[PDB]
RNA sequence: ACCCUUGGUCAGGUUGAAGGUUAGGUAACACUAACUGGAGGACCGAAUCGGUAAGCGUUGAAAAGCUUUCGAAUGAACUG
RNA sequence: GGCUCCCAA
RNA sequence: AAACCAGGCCCAGGCGACUGUUUAACAAAAACACAAGGCUAUGCAAAAAAGCAAUUUGAGGUAUAUAGUCUGACACCUGCCCGGUGCUGGUAAAAGCCCCAGUAAACGGCGCUAAGGUAGCGAAAUUCCUUGUCGGGUAAGUUCCGACCUGCACGAAUGGUGUAACGAUCUGGGCACUGUCUC
RNA sequence: ACUAUAGCUUUACAUUGUAUUGGAUACUAACUCGCGGCGAGGACAGUGUAUGGUGGGUAGUUU
RNA sequence: UCCCAUUAGCUUGUUGGUGAGGUAACGGCUCACAAGGCGACGAUGGGUAGGGGAACUGAGAGGUUUAUCCCCCACACUG
RNA sequence: GGUUUAAAGGGUGCGUAGGUUGUUCGGUAAGUCAGCGGUGAACCUGAGCGCUCAACGUUCAGCCUGCCGUUGAAACUGCCGGGCUUGAGUUCAGUGGCGGCAGGCGGAAUUCGUGGUGUAGCGGUGAAAUGCAUAGAUAUCACGAGGAACUCCGAUGCGAAGGCAGCUUGCCAUACUGCGACUGACACUGAAGCACGAAGGCGUGGGUAUCAAACAGGAUUAGAUACCCUGGUAGUCCACGCAGUAAACGAUGAUUACUAGGAGUUUGCCAAGCUUCCACAGCGAAAGCGUUAAGUAAUCCACCUGGGGAG
RNA sequence: AAUACGUGGGCCUUGUACACACCGCCCGUCAAGCCAUGGGAGUCGGGGGUACCUGAAGGGCGCGCACUAGGGUAAACCCGGUGACUGGGGCUAAGUCGUAACAAGGUAGCCGUACCGGAAGGUGCGGCUGGAAA
């Protein structure tokens, strides 16, 4: 129950998350 | 299941010694695969009722241990049993 | 050219959809294997319809053809 | 000839 | 396989899903059609089409139907603009027009403005310069394939980008084979 | 592009009448439709004359 | 008597029988009916390694390696 | 050695293999126990002897504490046969529920359309503007239409979990208590596997009122791709089918037995069966848990082994 | 002379990722410098397998026939390498743009899912307290 540790599993998936949408779409 | 105290001491007097003989294994078969039976034609009909089903499941399991205790115990009575209700498939 | 009514024609071979039966399997349907079945603007290919490519012909045998090659060939087929 | 299957009936 | 008869095959691109249709007599195709998607019209003497009319088609069908129009299997999708142009609403003895509002899978646009091109593609059936540059393939490649992006002048139903199968289509490279050639 | 025009559309007169309370409502008998007289509408609609819009659908031409 | 299930099915002389041949010797060892055999108690496949006693180490359990020493196995440029 | 909060309980069940098995009688001898026998260089351990000592060499006593064979024992585990009723299940009765599926019915509110009255604004904010309005809004009355959610009761209760709330009915399921009934250990857990599984999302077809991603506009700001305001499309609703995730949480797996007090509370008769808060022993690093344990013990499953890279 | 007295410090409680103590800590993108590692038209190798065709010696079988090491061929698999171009990650400094989290961090935070943005992020729907205030 400090926070940070979940501050980073937060930033991970966003960053995650932003790669597959910019990857969809594409071939 | 249309199940009622006489049908069940109709099934208790065909199956098992005496009317009064409600716990045999051979009264306990019959009555889950009566109402196993009636379960399905109930779920056939309402097919979302998830709640029936898994209470049909539990019923099979309970006629499957019962059958296994039939097996430890007396085989023949097994094979009699399962020759007069049809429940190998 | 298109339509309407009434008729006719399509050698032979291949593939193997739905469905069915039999075994297993399930609470029951599902689902697996074998046998069967014989669908399809399905396949190969005569008749037939068309006209790809090349050669020939160009006061031609013919005011549009011939030979070889090639497409379709139960279909939105061809034909009286 | 009938039979089976099918739908475009 | 005894003669006659009797598939050449493989790798990789563009376009069009596919079977079909077409310029009788120089073009068979990437053009047309297509199954399917959207929009719009139409309550039934329907709208719509022929006819001066009668009458007929639609259809003896009835909104899961009929007609007009664009797109063209399928997959993932289909951004912004209603300013302009269309369309829809609120004189003789009222319509209109105005004004306001709406409509882009309507035509059209995506440089002071109505909005100043989203995704995806890109020297492309589109690139003038141009045989652009780099990589592959060859002894040597203005064609081909893969990338790059200052796209003269791509771009989302006059559809965008892919796509198995299919093609007497266009295009590049191999093997087989040979009078196509050295000759 | 100029000028016409089929078609479509607006209004007036005719077809076309009655009553109430004019500007609307109501009526039935003109007229329209349906079923085999009855039902549904109704002075509207449709049609004729006139008139204003619209009209590359069609035509004659110019450039 | 080592790891990998990001290896789940493997097997046709393969499992058994009859007979024959062959061998120092039994035997599918080889050759001329039946369909069996092995498999989550880990078959098959892949990777890695010679194996023990020693030795070292730790209170012990255990762990590391087999340099010298002894035993067994394999090999002698590659088949 | 651990798993409430440091890493660590599977989302929840059912269930295959496997693991564990109430009480009692009689066998057997697989596990277990005991006796006897065989087998198991060098090095390593007490005692010597020789290296002038020592390393070292060597001899002898003490290790064989593994494996194999063969004789006995029967307490416990296993196997076989029989018995018992406490565990477990079946029956009967009582009581209870937002437990599931399906069909019908209802009122308040909101939106749209039509008509009547009426005219200078309504709406919104910290303040405004966008927006809607004399081609007639807001407001009010009536007619019509359609979709969605169920105020008060209402904090408790039910369900394996996710979850379940207008009324009513039908069909199911199930919990708890007792029985003077029945069977007689028939049990627990459970790797695979199967089923169910909030919201959001996907496909086909209906429906589309409110709200509202994206988007458009107006503001606030140095800018505002936000917070605020006005619009607004998927979605939110239904049927069928996918998908299989969550702070799916009590961040606490399931069974069984035992161990203090207080304060409330639901249900059928003081007492179960629950559902909530302080709190002994004990546990814990502490916060804390404490009969619904995170205490005392037994069985089985899941998971952890410094952080990042990296789910 | 005039004029009204009502609107930055201390105590208690509470939260904290601060202890140089909010003139605090602190994320993320773009730009810069080293290191490791992914995708990629293709291209180059290494040994093993399957099938076919040839095929030594030495036995066997009836001057020839099987058996076979080795050779050629094709495939397909596995193990490696390289490649125009194109993507993450780690570490070091700190250039640039902001302020997302830590206090109710100035819009409570976080979990799942969807859409969207130069980035930290924003918004919708459901959930949780590991939230104040009430
Ligand atoms: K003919
Ligand atoms: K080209
Ligand atoms: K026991
Ligand atoms: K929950
Ligand atoms: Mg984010
Ligand atoms: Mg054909
Ligand atoms: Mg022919
Ligand atoms: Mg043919
Ligand atoms: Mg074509
Ligand atoms: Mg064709
Ligand atoms: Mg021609
Ligand atoms: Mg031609
Ligand atoms: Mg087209
Ligand atoms: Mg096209
Ligand atoms: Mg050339
Ligand atoms: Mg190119
Ligand atoms: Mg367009
Ligand atoms: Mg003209
Ligand atoms: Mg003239
Ligand atoms: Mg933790
Ligand atoms: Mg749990
Ligand atoms: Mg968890
Ligand atoms: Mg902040
Ligand atoms: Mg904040
Ligand atoms: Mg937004
Ligand atoms: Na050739
Ligand atoms: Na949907």
């Amino acid at each position: 129950p400090n926070g940070k540790k979940r501050k980073r599993h937060k930033m991970a998936t966003h960053k995650r998350k932003k790669r597959l949408k910019k990857n969809r779409h594409k071939k | 299941m249309y199940l009622d105290s006489a049908k069940k001491a109709e099934l208790f007097e065909k199956y098992g010694k005496s009317v009064k003989d409600t716990g045999s294994p051979e009264s306990q078969i019959a009555l889950f695969t009566f109402r196993i039976a009636h379960l399905t034609e109930h779920l056939r009909q309402n097919k979302k009722d998830f709640a029936t089903e898994r209470s049909l499941k539990m019923l099979v399991g309970k006629r499957r241990r019962m059958l296994d205790y039939l097996i430890k115990v007396d085989i023949e009575r097994y094979r009699a049993i399962i020759k007069e209700l049809g429940i190998r498939r």
